[PDB]
């Protein structure tokens, strides 16, 4: 897709993640774990909720009947009404198809961009202490316990604390 | 031996297909319908002062056909017309009929005002017919009067009747022209003289000549506040005893569906009611009220989630 | 937003920047300075001007009266005209709302993309002589005077001149 | 320790709210209105060969009512009709009135051609009335003639009048039918005989009979094609045409109460005045004429002309 | 443009590449070469094929005649028909212009995104063994023969094999 | 020096200009047309049970003009009308003509039913004229009968004729009224007496009087007779009475065009100039089309981009 993350450099989604749309899976000495990102999840959900508020509604225009159900209409006027109604139906059918096709394209790409923005946020956080593996993961070049993993997820990871250790492990 | 942190997104086992600009078969995590395909086979009349006319046709309310005796006056926000509703007991039709029906179906009520029209002793104003039965006896349109000669064969006298609109709103006045079956019948009821009915006001003028099986054709116009409408006639006029005032605004519905006072609806059609919150609808192009727009589509799924990329 | 710069990793806009849409602020030994980027500003302005040219216009179709202002009309044909006008008005009201909502979404994201394209251009210029702080700035690891800052803004910065000095400062 | 270069974007103190596909309350640096909500209460007629009819009704131009003496002939690209405009000085009305009024308001001018109708010695063709005052005393519809008997009480003779369309374009012919108030009046003007005004042509055919019952003259009309003849057979009651009309070209019909303004130009008009905007949409009225912005049910629709405003 | 590659940091297109939309051009001791990328080319083509399948169609609604070609119609109803047909034609003309303008914008930016996603894929393969030159090329800091270049194009380049050669060349 | 690998895109020498949201002059590698500007100058009638009337006018099928002798009866899904088509051989015109023509062009066939009217020895029902020529000699409208007196100068008798609709669908009945040129011509055919025709059903009632004023003319009238209803013609000279009535069968596509028939090719969209067989969504030939058509737009061209920005060397 447009931003290259969802159905892109991330190979597939996680069925195990049920408490969020985007999140993290880590690996260290203590073991493995999983956690959802609240901010990126709500950013996507609030944007979809906005679309629904705008699309799921009708006009308040009161329309009356111009065609009798139980008696014959004038033949001339009836043909004009039939031409007009079928023309109006073709416009609305076209507009409905275009609306939903356009919105679905935007919804998919919007969600893709939120995945990329979370990924880019973590990259700049880690700075020179990690390297990209190309699959949406960061190989971290220092000892990174559960509290250190939490600080990456919580956006309080200080790169300068581990920089000296990490640069030596990267150069090797 | 580096540690790892992996970014990722959710997925589901059972995804749903939607259409995009570039792909007909795009799988997403969730979606929702935008086209309503189901209708309630009922007229949802909750919160509506409604009138079910039943066997009464809207035009029958103004002239007073026996079927419309219980609908000669009233108020409403919704007026329901049924199939095979009776407007005319005697043979005939109204000029600009559909225009008149639509005007009644837009109203929010009808009230009646007396014309007070009087006729001399030479005129029998209480003419009746077997075609219009009321209480097991020969009758006539309740808001009109069949004027004929008291003595058979005699000339119907030159008569003048004027109605003034004293109200602050416009009134709807109706009348009929009897077109006799034969020359014998014409001479029996209205005499040998040549017949001519003139109707005139500030905003209206017309002349009618009875064509000589039998039929009473109806005509109508509006009398504005303060204006006078005059009838000049010498036989053939079916004169009004009362005129109508259409009050306010209301929603007209044509349907055979039964009424239900439990559910609410702002959109109606022949088949019933459409209560949906969805923007589009595929039941019928003929709808009334505040409706979702009609589309030639079974379904249009709106995506409410990302691409589903399962494990 | 889609490209993650405006209302994203760049914390806020600059009210003090009055001569451009996008630009540079720097800090060195000498002091501080500010300057607008012309190329990115005009790219954003030209695209918006293009939208206004297409949107701010009317059709050349000549329409005549079908409803008399001072005299009556037949009630049936008046209802047909009213139904048709209300149907056409519902379409144009819907089209106007969709147009502006779609264009506003695109304008905001287009402007976001021009900010990111400028950011990416500067990242690639500096190469291995700087690092990203995550807030839209680049920490440059050599003495970078006003002339050197000007060369970054004017796209004439040569990374080779400062590479040996910069790499030594980065490794420490 | 290290030097810095920072990338950023501009902002403003007072931002403006716009709607996006995804957000109702999106603040941007600048926006511009797409729906016009203000109108000039004046008809902007600059660069237009226009005719303000004033008190004259369009049909009055064809028949020649006193109020329409200044508008019997001319050319125009725009014709302006006003409220309570006078068509008929004498009581009466035209059959198929609205269709005629529309046809006149679509045209771009009018010219008059003489019928050349001559009458016998027993017909007085110069009948006038106090209802149609012109200059000082009594007069009549300029383009028509009230035909009555010269001697009071005598029978109006069986007359035949024929008009030939000698022009390449079609002509519009009008005539009236007098409907006397009483049988005494009927006898004084046309005599005791039974009346029958018959009109006939290749296209048109109709018969009229004066009903008896400060009187009335109802008008009728039809189109005479090029080359074709139209015949009038009558014995009293006919109000015959001295001239016929030819509608020249095409023009824009406006119905409005707003005063004229020859300084400003415009292409869109409504009852209240002119709509001069370059904006695509408009919420003043659904009844407009000319080249107009499209009517919408919206007070405002702000189009963003700038980025997201992220202040402070 | 939106993603900054086509008509952006990539200075121009290659008229010599006639076997694909996107591709590679290398330079090593053995010489120079050119090769198209099949995956990114088809991703762009398949999306444009999808647009054509949706756009290039008409409705199945049967419209009958309401205006006579050879005879006159009633004047009042003819005016209503003329107003209605001109209103419907203004709608469809507006819809057709908006459709094509919107789709062209998306097609152009979609093609730009596919270029960037190929560029970003190559960047992450090479990892720490190369650096970006700002013109869409990667300067590789090790001997990379035609088999090495083929492994970059075919997505089988293992960075860890060339890492030790590259880090020495980059740091001096 | 380091080895290089460069990413890049294709391009062309001659690009094509398209419109986007932000640029009227945007060059792309290729584009394709969305508005059709060309038409085939033929009526493509393959897979259609069609009827080209040719010189016959639709109204002439109901009354039976000599030009319409092969179009009195039939079934069809498509009906083609031509310019300057002959409806009337004798001078005259139908009242409410356009509404009748439209109703016929919507139909999918016509069938005829006999009225069964028989006239006495006084009446001559085989009235003919040189205007309506058939098979070399003089003739009259095939579905009508010009009724005159057998003895010239004699009074036409007070005749009564009643058609009864025995079908379950409505029938279209047409009649004429002769308006004589002179009083001498009127007296020779219908006598000295005052003429008066009455037409009456349950949903129709009208009187018709001939008017005296080198041929005459016959003006036609029409109405619909409902199932189980009857229509009575009372008259004493002047009536051109129906020998047969019409029944409009089903529905069909009415086309008005000057283009010739072609049975080798198919189409679902037609106009005055011919057929439109394009796959494109829009079209700018004419706003007046029939069938399943592309939508009319006020545009010469609308190019849809099928490729990236063209950035040439
Ligand atoms: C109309 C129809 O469908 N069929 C005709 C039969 O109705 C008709 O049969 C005769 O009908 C006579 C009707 O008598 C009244 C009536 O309608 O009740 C008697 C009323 O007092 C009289 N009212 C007034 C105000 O004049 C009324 C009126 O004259 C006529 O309706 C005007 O047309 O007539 C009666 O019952 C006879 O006994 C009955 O045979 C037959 C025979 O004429 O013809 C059908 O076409
Ligand atoms: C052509 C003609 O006869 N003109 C008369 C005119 C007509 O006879 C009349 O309008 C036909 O309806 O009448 C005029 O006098 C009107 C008449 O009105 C009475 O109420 C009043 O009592 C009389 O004194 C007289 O004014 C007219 O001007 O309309 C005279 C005209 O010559
Ligand atoms: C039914 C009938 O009477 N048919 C006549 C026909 C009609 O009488 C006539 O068309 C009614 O208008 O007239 C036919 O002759 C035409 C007639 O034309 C005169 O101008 C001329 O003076 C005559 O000699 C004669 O030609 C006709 O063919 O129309 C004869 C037909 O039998
Ligand atoms: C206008 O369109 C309606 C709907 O297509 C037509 O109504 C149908 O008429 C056919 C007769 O050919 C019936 O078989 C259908 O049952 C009708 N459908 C409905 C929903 O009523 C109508 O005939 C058209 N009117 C005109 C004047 O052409
Ligand atoms: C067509 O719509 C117009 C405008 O809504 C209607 O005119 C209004 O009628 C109501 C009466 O219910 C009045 O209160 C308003 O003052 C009228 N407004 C204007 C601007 O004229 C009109 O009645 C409708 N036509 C028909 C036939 O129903
Ligand atoms: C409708 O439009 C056509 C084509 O422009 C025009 O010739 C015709 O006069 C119009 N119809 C009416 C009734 O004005
Ligand atoms: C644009 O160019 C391509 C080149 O292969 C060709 O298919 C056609 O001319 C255009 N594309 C489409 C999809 O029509
Ligand atoms: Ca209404
Ligand atoms: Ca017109």
């Amino acid at each position: 897709g447009l931003f290259g993350a969802i159905a892109g450099f991330i190979e597939n989604g996680w069925e195990g993640m049920v408490d969020g749309w985007y999140g993290f899976r880590h690996q260290n000495a203590q073991g493995t774990g999983q956690a959802a990102d609240y901010k990126s999840t709500q950013a996507a959900i609030d944007q979809i909720t906005g679309k629904l508020n705008r699309i799921i509604k009708k006009t308040n225009t009161e329309f009356e009947s111009i065609e009798s159900e139980f008696s014959e209409i004038d033949h001339q006027i009836g043909n004009v009404i039939n031409w007009t109604k079928d023309s109006i139906t073709d416009i609305w059918t076209y507009q409905a198809e275009l609306l939903v096709a356009m919105e679905n394209q935007h919804t998919i790409d919007m969600a893709d961009s939120e995945m990329l923005n979370l990924y880019e946020r973590v990259r700049k956080q880690l700075r020179q202490n990690a390297e990209e593996d190309g699959k949406g993961c960061f190989e971290i070049y220092h000892a990174c316990d559960d509290s250190c993993m939490e600080s990456i997820r919580n956006n309080t990871y200080d790169h300068s604390q581990y920089r000296e250790e990490a640069l030596l492990n990267r150069l090797n | 031996d580096p540690d790892k942190i992996c970014l990722g997104h959710h997925a589901v086992a059972n995804g749903t297909i939607v259409k995009t600009l570039t792909n007909e078969q795009e799988e997403v995590t969730n979606a929702t319908e935008t086209v309503e395909s189901t209708s309630l086979n009922r007229l949802c009349m909750k919160g509506r002062n409604h009138k079910d006319l039943g066997n009464c046709h809207p035009i029958g309310m103004l002239i007073g056909t026996p079927a419309c005796d219980l609908h000669l006056t009233g108020t409403w926000d919704t007026l329901i017309e049924r199939k095979n509703a009776i407007a005319y007991c005697y043979p005939g039709a109204t000029v600009n009929e559909e225009a008149l029906r639509q005007k009644i179906m837009e109203s929010g009520g009808i009230s009646k005002i007396n014309t007070g029209f009087t006729y001399g002793s030479s005129i029998n104003s209480a003419g009746t017919t077997k075609a219009c039965m009321r209480n097991g006896g020969n009758s006539f349109y309740a808001e009109l009067k069949w004027l004929v000669s008291k003595n058979k064969g005699q000339n119907f006298p030159q008569t003048t009747n004027t109605y003034r609109n004293a109200d602050t709103a416009e009134h709807l006045i109706m009348w009929g022209i009897h077109h006799p079956s034969s020359t014998q019948e014409k001479n029996d009821l209205y005499g040998t003289q040549s017949l001519s009915i003139s109707v005139g006001s500030s905003t209206y003028k017309n002349n009618f000549v009875p064509v000589v099986l039998s039929r009473i054709d109806f005509h109508w116009t509006l009398v504005q506040p303060g204006d006078k409408i005059t009838f000049s006639h010498n036989g053939g006029l079916i004169a009004p005893s009362r005129v109508s005032k259409l009050i306010g605004r209301g929603l007209g519905i044509q349907s055979e569906a039964p009424i239900d006072n439990s559910c609410e609806s702002k959109c109606f059609w022949r088949g019933g009611s459409i209560n949906t919150r969805l923007p589009f609808q595929n039941l019928s192009p003929r709808t009334v009220g505040q409706c979702p727009k009609y589309v030639n589509k079974k379904s249009l799924m709106l995506a409410t989630g990302m691409r589903n990329v399962p494990e």
